[PDB]
Formats: C-alpha cells, sequence, structure tokens
C-alpha cells in the first residue's frame, strides 16, 4: 500500500521532470564558457592580485 | 533592558577620595570594556578612564593619571572609579561608558545616567567643532561639521570618529560609529561623512526630539578627546 | 500488480528522460574548452590559519562580508572569525556539541548551527546585550541536520538527514515548505545566487534542483556513483557542481538537466566532502578525505593546483563573495585560508 | 699528528651539528605542529634545550681543550664553562628523569593523570630539573675555590676542583647519574611490567617485543654514554693519576652522545615528531 | 601599528582563546564514549549511573557516553561525528542468536570505517544470563545459526568464570571470538576490541569501561613512546 | 544513475536450486563491495552474503553457509547468488546491495529500510 503510494509520487516527479525544457549540451557549455571569461578578470584565484589589493598579503 | 546607573557622586572637598560605583544591568557587563566620561557644567564631554573587557589594558587621561583608579568586579556586574586627590577641575557630570571591541561592533553605544561630583573652591588628538550654536528648525536638513588635528583614518580602512548626541538633561547616545555607520536606535536620517581630517553630520528631515548638543569623538589612539559640542536650538 | 505496472511507468519514464539527454547531448563540455588555454598551475598559500577550535571542524561559512566567517566544530563552539586579522569576534557556546553545520546570514545580523541535534539553531549576533544569544530553535527534522543556509534573516533552508529539505519561517520556527523526494541522507545544500532555487545532494547518489517558492523538485540529477556530500551552484545559477564518495566531482547544467563534466583523476580514490566555484566559477575547488583541497579547472576538468597544507580530513570550503579568498577547513581543529 | 686533530676536529663537527639540528629541530616540531604542543612534550623541550646547550657550548669548547692540550680563555671563562657544562649535562639528566616519571604516570596511572599533566605542574618539574641541576653544581663549581680558599686546578688546565675531595664527588655523582640511572631503570622497568601485564590481561580479556627494544635502547644510550665518566670520576677522586687522559677525555665527550641522541631516543620515537622532522628536512 | 579599536579586538580575541582554552581543558577531563548497539541489545541498562548523554565517574576520572537515538537506520554518515571519541560501547544481545550476524556486521562495518579506524570498541556481549538460559534448554542452537559452533571447542589455555556450565562458556567463548576474529583481521593493533559479558543486573559495566578506557590511553601513551 | 536490477528469482521446491543475477549499472563495478540482503515476509532486511571488490574476501550469514554461493563478474557488471538446497525458511525478497562507498572494507547501511544503492528485489519463494 505504501510502496504503491511512494511508486505514484516517483511517476509523478517523474512526470514532472519529462515535461521541462532542455537546451543543447554545446549550448550550456557556450553559456559557461562565456561566464568564465566574462568574470575571468575580476577573479582573483584565477589571476593572482598584486599583494597591495590582497587583504590577506 | 540594558542599564547603567551610576552612583556615589557628591559635594567633595578638594584634595579628598570619593568612590564611584556604576551597576550594570541587562547585558553582559564582563564582555564591554568600560568608560569612564566626565563632563564639566562649563565644558563638554572629556574621556576619564578606560578598563578593558578583562581587566587587560587600562587607560588613562593624563588629567586624571595616578590620581585615578578605574577598576570593575565582573560577577558583581560594577565598574568602579576609585578617585584620589580630588580639584576643582575634577568637578562634573561622570558618566559610565559601555564599548564592545570587534569587527562591526558599535563602541560607546550606551551610556549611564551619569552622576554628580562637586569640589568645592600635546600628543593628543584636538578634536574640533567649528561651530558650538546652529539655529535650526523642524523639517530642515541641518550639517554639523567637525575637525580633526590628526588623520581619523587608519591603515586598516576606518576611519574612528564617532558621534553622540546628547539632549538637554538627558545622557549622551551615540549615533554614528566609525564615521559612517548608523548605530542601533538610530534612524536612517543620521549619516555621517568625512575624508580623514574633516567631518561631518548630515542630518535631514529635523524633529523635535533631535535637539541636543552634539559631540564628535575619535577613537584612533587613546587618550579619546571630544569636540567642543555643537548645540541645536529650535527657532 | 499496481506496483509493477507503476514501477514499469517509472522505469520507461527515466528512460525517455535519458533519451531526452542524450537527443540534448550533442558535445561534451571538453570537447568545446578544448581549444581555450588552460589556468595553468593555480598555487594557493595559506595566508591565514585560524586556530582556537579544539575538535574537528565540520562546517565554516563566510560572510556576504568577505571578511567574516563562522566555523563550526565538535568542540560545541561557533567562532566567527576577523579573517584578515585572525581575531576571532565571537566565540558562540552551543547547547549540542555535535554540530554539522553553521550558516551565516547575508545581512551578517545571525549564524545557524546544527547537527545530531536535529534542530538548526539560529544565534543572533547583533543583541543589545552584547553576547550572542539563541534567536530560534528549528525542531522539526527527525534526522541530523546536514547544512542549511540563510535565504535572509526570516527564512532559511535546512537540509537534514532524515531524507528531506526544509525551508523555515525563523519567526514562527514553522516548516513553511518541506523538500521531499530524497532517499538518502541530504548532506549538502546550495542556494542558488537569486535565491529562487536551491539544490541538495544526498545520499542517494542524485542531486535534486527545489524551487523555495512553490516547493517541488523542479529537476533531479544523476551520475555519481555514491553519497553526495557536497554541492555548489555555479556563479550564474545556471550548473552546479557536486562533490561524492566516488571519488569525482560533477558539474550538471540545470537547462540541459545532465552531467558536463566529471573532474577526477587515478590517484584520487578518497570522497569529496565540500566542493566550492571561484568568483568567475573557473575553478572548482574540492575538499577532499586524503587532507587536501585539489583545484580544478572547471571547463577543461583539469587538476589546476593542491591545497594541501591540513594535517586531517577537510570537512568544509567556503570561496568569499568577492572571490579574494578561499577557506579550508578541516578535522585537524584548523581553517586555513588560501589565495 | 695533524691526521689526529683533524679527525677529531671533524667528528665533533659532525657530532655537535647533528646535536644542535637534532634539539633546534624539536624545539621547532614543537612550534610548527599543533599536535606536538602537549604537556609530556615541555619535558622533551626541556631536554632538546639542555641538549642544545651541550651541542653548542659544551661539546665544542671541550674538544678545543682536548685538541690544544690546554685551557686558553681563562680561570674565570674556566669556572664559569664548566658551571655551563655540568649544570647543563644534570639539567638534561633531570630532564631524562622527570621524562621516565611522566611516563611512568602516564602508564601506571593512564587516566588520572590526565587530570595532572597540567601546563603548570610541567612547569614546575622543568623548572624544579633546572633549579636542582644549578643549586646542585653552580655554586659548588664557582665557589669550592673560595671555601677552601686557594685553586688546586693548574691554569692550563680546566676541570673542577672540588674533584679530588671524595665525598662531594660520591654526593654530586650520586645526585647526578648513579640515583638518577637507578630511578630511570627501575620506572623503565616498571613500564615494561605494565607492558606484558596489559598484553596479557588483553589475551584474557578477548579469550586469544618493541617495548623491551625502544626501553633497553633508551635506558642503554644513557647508561653507555654517561657510565664511563661516572666510573672515571669516583676512580680519579682516590686514585689521582690511575685514569689516564686520553680515557677521561673520552668517557667525558661520551656523555655528550647522549645529547646528541636523546631527540631520537625521546621524541623521534613520538611519530608525529617524526613527521614533522620529515617536514622540516624538506623545508 | 594598529588602532586603538584593533588593539581592543585583539584583547577580545585573546579572551575569547582564553575561555577556549578553559573550556577545552575542561572537555579533556571527560571521556566521550559512543554507545552502539540494536534495539534488543539493552544499551540504556549498561551503565547505572535525540542524543541520550550519560555521565557517569568512576576513580575521579569522568566519562561522556553519547546514545544515539534521534537518527534512522541510516548511520554511515553521522558515526564520522564520533572519530574522536576514546571509545565506541557496543552493545549486543548475546542470547538473540538469529541477530548476531547482523551485530557481527554492525561491528565490522564500526570495525573497518576509515573514520572510526583508530577507535577502540568496548564489546559488551550483553545478557549473558539470558544466552545461559538459551543455552541450558537446548531448544534454540547456536549451529543454526553458526555452523562453526559445531566444530568450535573451548580452548584449552582458558579461565572460564567460576560457577558456569562449560557449555554456557562454549557459547560464551565462541561469540567473544566471533568478535574478536572480526577485530583482529584488520586495523593492525591500532584499535582494540575489549569484550565483556553482561547481565541486566551487573553494576561493573562502569569499572569495566573505565578499565578499558585505562588500557586505550594506555595504548595512545605507548605508541608515542614507541612501545606499542 | 545508479541503479541494481535483480532477477533468477520465483518458485522453488524445497531442497531445490535456483540462480540469482543483479545486473549493476551506472557504477564502477569493480570498485565496490557488493552483498545480497533478503527480506522474509513479516521479518527484516538482513544480510546474506557479502563479495569483495576482486572477489576474494567472501562471507556468508551462517544459515546460507554452506548453502549458498556469491560471484561477481567485473566484466559484465554482474553479481550472482547461487542457491543451493533452499529451505523454506530462504523464502523472502532477496536484494542486490551495493556498499555505499567505494575502495571502502566497510559496509554501513546496506540492511537499512531506505537505502539506495540497493535494487528492487526478486522474489523467491521456497
Ligand atoms: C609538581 C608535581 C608534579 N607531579 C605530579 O603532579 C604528580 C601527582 C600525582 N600523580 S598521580 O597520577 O596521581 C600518581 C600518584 C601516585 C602514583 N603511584 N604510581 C603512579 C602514580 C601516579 C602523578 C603526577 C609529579 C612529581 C614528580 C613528577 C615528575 F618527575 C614528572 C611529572 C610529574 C611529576
Ligand atoms: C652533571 C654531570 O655529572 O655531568 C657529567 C657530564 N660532563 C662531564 C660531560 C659535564
Amino acid at each position: 500500500t505504501a510502496s504503491i503510494a511512494q511508486a505514484r509520487k516517483l511517476v509523478e516527479q517523474l512526470k514532472m521532470e519529462a515535461n521541462i525544457d532542455r537546451i543543447k549540451v554545446s549550448k550550456a557549455a557556450a553559456d559557461l564558457m562565456a561566464y568564465c571569461e566574462a568574470h575571468a578578470k575580476e577573479d582573483p584565484l584565477l589571476t593572482p592580485v598584486p599583494a597591495s589589493e590582497n587583504p590577506f598579503r | 533592558d540594558v542599564q547603567l546607573v551610576e552612583s556615589g557622586g557628591g559635594l567633595v572637598q578638594p584634595g579628598g577620595s570619593r568612590k564611584l560605583s556604576c551597576s550594570a544591568s541587562g547585558f553582559a557587563f564582563s564582555s564591554f570594556g568600560m568608560h569612564w566620561v566626565r563632563q564639566a557644567p562649563e565644558k563638554g564631554l572629556e574621556w576619564v578612564a578606560y578598563i578593558s573587557s578583562g581587566s587587560g589594558t587600562i587607560y588613562y587621561a593624563d588629567t586624571v593619571k595616578g590620581r585615578f583608579t578605574i577598576s570593575r568586579d565582573d560577577p558583581k556586574n560594577t565598574l568602579f572609579l576609585q578617585m584620589t586627590s580630588l580639584r576643582s577641575e575634577d568637578t562634573a557630570m561622570y558618566y559610565c561608558v559601555r564599548s564592545i571591541y570587534y569587527y562591526g561592533s558599535s563602541p560607546f553605544d550606551f551610556w549611564g545616567q551619569g552622576t554628580t561630583l562637586t569640589v568645592s573652591s600635546g600628543s593628543d588628538i584636538v578634536m574640533t567643532q567649528a561651530t558650538s550654536s546652529v539655529p535650526v528648525t523642524p523639517g530642515e536638513s541641518v550639517s554639523i561639521s567637525c575637525r580633526s588635528s590628526k588623520s581619523l583614518l587608519h591603515s586598516n580602512g576606518n576611519t574612528y570618529l564617532y558621534w553622540f548626541l546628547q539632549r538637554p538633561g538627558q545622557s549622551p547616545q551615540l549615533l554614528i560609529y566609525r564615521m559612517s555607520n548608523l548605530a542601533s536606535g538610530v534612524p536612517d536620517r543620521f549619516s555621517g561623512s568625512g575624508s580623514g581630517t574633516a567631518f561631518t553630520l548630515t542630518i535631514s528631515r529635523l524633529e523635535a526630539e533631535d535637539v541636543g548638543v552634539y559631540y564628535c569623538m575619535q577613537h584612533l589612539e587613546y587618550p579619546l578627546t571630544f569636540g567642543a559640542g555643537t548645540k541645536l536650538e529650535l527657532k | 500488480s499496481e506496483l509493477d505496472q507503476l514501477r514499469q511507468e517509472a522505469e520507461q519514464l527515466k528512460n525517455q528522460i535519458r533519451d531526452a539527454r542524450k537527443a540534448c547531448a550533442d558535445a561534451t563540455l571538453s570537447q568545446i574548452t578544448n581549444n581555450i588555454d588552460p589556468v595553468g598551475r593555480i598555487q594557493m598559500r595559506t595566508r591565514r590559519t585560524l586556530r582556537g577550535h579544539l575538535a574537528k571542524i565540520y562546517a565554516m561559512h563566510w560572510g556576504t562580508d568577505s571578511r567574516l566567517l563562522v566555523s563550526a566544530s565538535q568542540d560545541g563552539k561557533l567562532i566567527i572569525w576577523d579573517s584578515y586579522t585572525t581575531n576571532k569576534v565571537h566565540a558562540i557556546p552551543l547547547r549540542s556539541s555535535w554540530v554539522m553545520t553553521c550558516a551565516y546570514a547575508p545581512s551578517g545580523n545571525y549564524v545557524a548551527c546544527g547537527g545530531l541535534d536535529n534542530i538548526c539553531s539560529i544565534y543572533n549576533l547583533k543583541t543589545r546585550e552584547g553576547n550572542v544569544r539563541v534567536s530560534r530553535e528549528l525542531a522539526g527534522h527527525t534526522g541530523y541536520l546536514s547544512c542549511c543556509r540563510f535565504l535572509d534573516d526570516n527564512q532559511i533552508v535546512t537540509s537534514s538527514g532524515d531524507t528531506t529539505c526544509a525551508l523555515w519561517d525563523i519567526e514562527t520556527g514553522q516548516q513553511t515548505t518541506t523538500f521531499t523526494g530524497h532517499t538518502g541522507d541530504v548532506m549538502s545544500l546550495s542556494l542558488a545566487p537569486d535565491t529562487r532555487l536551491f539544490v541538495s545532494g544526498a545520499c542517494d547518489a542524485s542531486a535534486k534542483l527545489w524551487d523555495v517558492r512553490e516547493g517541488m523538485c523542479r529537476q533531479t540529477f544523476t551520475g555519481h556513483e555514491s553519497d553526495i556530500n557536497a554541492i555548489c551552484f555555479f556563479p550564474n545559477g545556471n550548473a552546479f557542481a557536486t562533490g561524492s564518495d566516488d571519488a569525482t566531482c560533477r558539474l550538471f547544467d540545470l537547462r540541459a538537466d545532465q552531467e558536463l563534466m566529471t573532474y577526477s583523476h587515478d590517484n584520487i580514490i578518497c570522497g569529496i566532502t565540500s566542493v566550492s566555484f571561484s568568483k568567475s566559477g573557473r575553478l572548482l575547488l574540492a575538499g577532499y578525505d586524503d587532507f587536501n583541497c585539489n583545484v580544478w579547472d572547471a571547463l577543461k576538468a583539469d587538476r589546476a593546483g593542491v591545497l594541501a597544507g591540513h594535517d586531517n580530513r577537510v570537512s568544509c570550503l567556503g570561496v568569499t563573495d568577492d572571490g579574494m579568498a578561499v577557506a579550508t577547513g578541516s578535522w585537524d581543529s584548523f581553517l586555513k585560508i588560501w589565495n | 699528528r695533524l691526521w689526529e686533530v683533524i679527525t677529531i676536529a671533524a667528528v665533533t663537527a659532525v657530532v655537535s651539528l647533528i646535536t644542535i639540528v637534532g634539539n633546534v629541530l624539536v624545539m621547532i616540531s614543537f612550534k610548527v605542529n599543533s599536535q606536538l604542543k602537549t604537556v609530556n612534550n615541555y619535558y622533551l623541550l626541556s631536554l632538546a634545550c639542555a641538549d642544545l646547550i651541550i651541542g653548542i657550548f659544551s661539546m665544542n669548547l671541550y674538544t678545543t681543550y682536548i685538541l690544544m692540550g690546554r685551557w686558553a680563555l681563562g680561570s674565570l671563562a674556566c669556572d664559569l664553562w664548566l658551571a655551563l657544562d655540568y649544570v647543563a649535562s644534570n639539567a638534561s639528566v633531570m630532564n631524562l628523569l622527570v621524562i621516565s616519571f611522566d611516563r611512568y604516570f602516564s602508564i601506571t596511572r593512564p587516566l588520572t593523570y590526565r587530570a595532572k599533566r597540567t601546563p603548570k605542574r610541567a612547569g614546575i618539574m622543568i623548572g624544579l630539573a633546572w633549579l636542582i641541576s644549578f643549586i646542585l653544581w653552580a655554586p659548588a663549581i664557582l665557589c669550592w675555590q673560595y671555601l677552601v680558599g686557594k685553586r688546586t686546578v693548574p691554569l692550563d688546565e680546566c676541570q673542577i676542583q672540588f674533584l679530588s675531595e671524595p665525598t662531594i664527588t660520591f654526593g654530586t655523582a650520586i645526585a647526578a647519574f648513579y640515583i638518577p640511572v637507578s630511578v630511570m631503570t627501575i620506572l623503565y622497568c616498571r613500564i615494561y611490567r605494565e607492558t606484558e601485564k596489559r598484553t596479557k590481561d588483553l589475551a584474557d580479556l578477548q579469550g586469544s617485543r618493541k617495548a623491551a627494544q625502544t626501553l633497553s635502547a633508551i635506558l642503554l644510550a644513557f647508561i653507555i654514554t654517561w657510565t664511563p665518566y661516572n666510573i672515571m670520576v669516583l676512580v680519579s677522586t682516590f686514585c689521582d693519576k690511575c685514569v689516564p687522559v686520553t680515557l677521561w677525555h673520552l668517557g667525558y665527550w661520551l656523555c655528550y652522545v647522549n645529547s646528541t641522541v636523546n631527540p631520537i631516543c625521546y621524541a623521534l620515537c613520538n611519530r608525529t615528531f617524526r613527521k614533522t622532522f620529515k617536514m622540516l628536512l624538506l623545508c | 601599528t594598529l588602532s586603538a579599536e584593533d588593539k581592543a579586538a585583539v584583547e577580545r580575541s585573546k579572551m575569547i582563546d582564553r575561555n577556549l582554552r578553559e573550556d577545552g581543558e575542561k572537555a579533556r577531563r571527560t571521556l566521550r564514549l559512543l554507545l552502539l548497539g540494536a534495539d534488543n541489545s539493552g544499551k540504556s541498562t549498561i551503565v547505572k549511573q535525540g542524543i541520550f548523554e550519560t555521565k557517569f565517574q568512576v576513580d575521579k576520572v569522568n566519562f561522556h557516553m553519547f546514545d544515539v537515538g534521534g537518527q534512522r537506520d541510516e548511520r554511515r554518515k553521522w558515526i564520522q561525528c564520533f572519530n574522536d571519541v576514546t571509545a565506541i560501547i557496543f552493545v549486543v544481545d548475546s542470547s538473540d542468536y538469529n541477530r548476531l550476524q547482523e551485530a557481527l556486521n554492525d561491528f565490522k562495518s564500526i570495525w573497518n570505517n576509515r573514520w572510526l579506524r583508530t577507535i577502540s570498541v568496548i564489546l559488551f556481549l550483553n545478557k549473558q544470563d539470558l544466552l545461559a538460559e538459551k543455552v541450558l534448554a537446548g531448544k534454540s542452537k547456536i549451529e543454526d545459526y553458526f555452523p562453526e559452533f559445531a566444530r568450535y571447542t573451548t580452548p584449552e589455555d582458558a579461565t572460564p568464570e567460576p560457577g558456569e556450565d562449560p557449555r554456557v562458556t562454549r557459547a560464551k567463548y565462541f561469540i567473544r571470538k566471533e568478535f574478536v576474529d572480526i577485530s583482529t583481521a584488520s586495523g593492525d593493533g591500532r584499535h582494540i576490541c575489549y569484550p565483556h559479558f553482561t547481565c541486566a543486573v551487573d553494576t561493573e559495566n562502569a569499572r569495566r569501561i573505565f578499565n578499558d578506557c585505562k588500557d586505550i590511553i594506555l595504548q595512545m601513551n605507548l605508541r608515542e613512546y614507541n612501545l606499542v | 544513475q545508479v541503479q541494481l536490477q535483480e532477477s533468477g528469482g520465483g518458485l522453488v521446491q524445497p531442497g531445490g536450486s535456483l540462480r540469482l543475477s543483479c545486473a549493476a549499472s551506472g557504477f564502477t563495478f569493480s570498485n565496490y563491495k557488493m552483498n545480497w540482503v533478503r527480506q522474509a515476509p513479516g521479518k527484516g532486511l538482513e544480510w546474506v552474503s557479502d563479495i569483495s571488490q576482486s572477489g576474494a574476501s567472501i562471507s556468508y550469514t551462517g544459515s546460507v553457509k554452506g548453502r549458498f554461493t556469491i560471484s561477481r563478474d567485473n566484466a559484465k557488471n554482474t553479481l550472482y547468488l547461487q542457491m543451493n538446497s533452499l529451505k523454506p525458511e530462504d523464502t523472502a525478497v532477496y536484494y542486490c546491495a551495493r556498499c555505499p562507498a567505494p575502495f571502502t572494507r566497510d559496509c554501513f547501511d546496506v540492511t537499512s529500510t531506505t537505502y539506495a544503492y540497493r535494487g528492487q528485489g526478486t522474489q523467491v519463494t521456497v
């Protein structure tokens, strides 16, 4: 009885995750690349800032 | 409720001794560094002494250095000012001031109501207020300017100037701490800006409860020095 | 009868979801970022070693001012640290020593605290009394608190060991929304930058994208082989990374609804306890069980660098909001700050 | 001739360098590792301080004495160096005795001693070790020439004057080596009996030899290094020139070797010290 | 070079350091214990003195024993909270032969967990009176649940408790050997199972915990002095 | 997607033989210790047998020690349970269970109620 109820909830959740809009992985990779190279200048771990602007010296 | 009650003030003969007790209630007394600030009837606020939280570091003003002893009893939640060899310059209203010190803390936030002590008859940062009485009306913007002899901007980025409001017949309260930050319980109309040496207290949309003498205090280096005080008068 | 046909329907729905993800997988992220330059050897050094915890640290959460950080260690203490000066701002004694999570409110006025007491304890930092007081105890979870994140001063989303996440109203103390659907212990939580959504990694080898307001699981992300201990959004909010016990980190797009890239190496055998991105998201930092932190090129799956300064298990990472530094907490009772 | 002097100077430079870097690495291993910042490692710090004083001042000045055949620094320098050498050597032995007592208490009373293994009591025992060493050696060495009114030590030589007098030689050697090595042997024998007892008790409870090697090594290092000098000083206190001067110098120098092997015998027995030593050797 | 407020913030940090040091000295005076066992094991009746914390003191040595009942049956993540306890108190119903393999699997998972690899286990083979009554009845056989018990014999170089039937002694030695073989299969001696047999009315379990934690801290000291 | 697919159950006579199979996918099968867990009707989940990653270390629960045989094919990513001479007390839903973490000797939670790395189970009725 409880197994039937949790299986019904599982197939309802799979139906809700079925009818979603999906983009291509190439478009996803392009967007993540665009975000990484659109913020690489203000990434202090990526480009190490000089010690004058570094509060941790 | 946070409350500091001062006791032990009275008419003392010159050269005598008198004990001032500040009873603390409603807050963690042992975590707050404590200050005594006196106010002569013919002068403004003057910092007397400072005992830290835990009684590790103790500072005095040079006027009261050697003569005065500040102490606290943390289990009894009380602040003590042992005064010896009292002079006529010590005739003042002594305020018990709590002040906690961490990053983003609000020192000098709560002041005691004060006790009245009556006696019968160089390297300090000079804190100057250019005006002492500004005639104001409610609903008008007023800027209270203050100046410092030394640059109050520190290398850590903080500019240690503190704004206080002392209403007539009432204890001083903290408005602005470290030149820009609004203290708790202060409305958003109170604003402060400064360049390290010149300072101002922008007050917009004035009301009748905002009147009183406005003091700027530096906390860059001991001894802490106040301004002369700018009083606001209605009409 | 009905259960068998429901299981067959779930199998068919999983099959068509997998076929949709395969149809959307035209080219991998490694092929797209094959032509871009590598980040080189990211060499971060320990700038501050935050000492004073006396048992193992589970969780640390930076403040939004990128200077203050709360840390949770099972000595029963939450220490807030002025990371610039190594000054301890607050020591917060906890009623339960077995803390497993701590959050720092974005306003800075509150910290959270939870663990084996099954209670997210909210602590007020801006009290007039000057000490840190228990603002609220949130006692609805029937499993251990594993992660908690403030959205504001009044709402906190808490993951738990009872296979659920819960959105709380701190002023009322009640669960506004319960997030159910995980079958293992939800170990980690990551809020989206707009706080509209949050992802949750659990012990079912699955990450679930939840909607905070409407309360459902929007997307379920599989691909890990073991318990996801660690989860962190990409800074745009469109992707997130996970860290698991299968010695891999995996990056998932929300919109492509699948894995993008696996961050693993052959000599890496131990699981990941903590993941964090850099400010641009180019560096994926991951804390491991072999006492080190590996910086990953998040676009190329390359081991950019190793943050090797801890003598015990790294349990928590945190990258500042301005990206200036990474704080690594570990089981050696230390917090090391790297850049 | 020159072969001898160069071989002895090179051996002394090697042993003094090993002693200096060993005890300095013990202190740096304490400083850079919080896991080594325990109360029982305070005693190892005091032992390393005494052994560093030995490796810096005591080995090279006594080798200079040997190789030059004379003391060229003066009578006051001689007395001050002898006081420093004997106070530091006795502080090393008192630190060994306090370490052996600390280990004994930690092994025979594992749980109760955790409340007594405090920094205050450790500082009291370290100060008592150094104070007993200073009281036993410093005023007697620097004031025997004023108590008897004359200096029987030649100007070219450098040795304690009271070594001729049998009663104070017996008292100082007994309070310096023989009673400490006897109590250390008793405590380490009881520690070995506790290891065998806990092995037998665990075998009884569950229904079922590195301890002997390590204890034998840390006892025999001290015995081998300090026993020949402490025999030959008691031989020399009655028979003035029974002891050859080469054998005397070898026995006197042999005591310094205990300061070389004490980081190995007490610090490097701990695995965390070994890990920190290996970390510090690669910088 | 610090300011007046920066120096006073350092002073507050030093006071916080002092309070943390005092709390650490207070916390190291007590030995933390993890109480584990199944629902039929009788965990709560072991010491006669969501988290059930039991504080007891033997020979002026404080013990803090933690029983975790506020979690569900999946324990692989919250058991890592107890890496730094002095011992894990594992309580086993010795009479329940059907769940004996479950207790052995639980002990094997505790023993071989990476974050529990260094923790000795004080094993309490509880309800040995019920085990004795089950053995003397002869109805429930261990050989049905453990076929190697049929070829098991009591060792000759062994000391039975007085007034014990050798059938009960063989059953006790076999269950203890089943746990001890798991304990000695791995770990390389860095952590030790300490097995005890326990009744519901036994009042010696606090003393047994004291003696075993004494051996645990003794083993830590001996490893610190390279004495194994 | 970690999924374990049990097959090879069904009705069998007492004393008969029945071979179980576990189709495993979504993980590196050679990196995990694998388990068989059964659940009798009215009883809880009990561990039956385990096999190490290379197949070397194999242990059984005592009721099946001389009767069951657990084997794995790491190339085919499958787990077997050869059950011979089946007693009626072995009537249970038999679950293929994976130990939760790779390269580990401990194996926590595989007999828990809602353990995730455990299949839907095959019904063995004797
Ligand atoms: C300033 C005093 C320092 N000391 C202590 O504080 C003792 C108090 C009693 N404890 S004890 O553990 O209670 C105990 C009592 C009786 C015993 N008999 N056998 C073992 C056993 C143990 C031991 C620690 C001792 C003095 C000598 C010494 C040392 F050279 C090195 C280290 C520690 C100390
Ligand atoms: C204190 C004591 O007897 O020291 C002997 C060692 N020596 C002779 C090298 C200084």
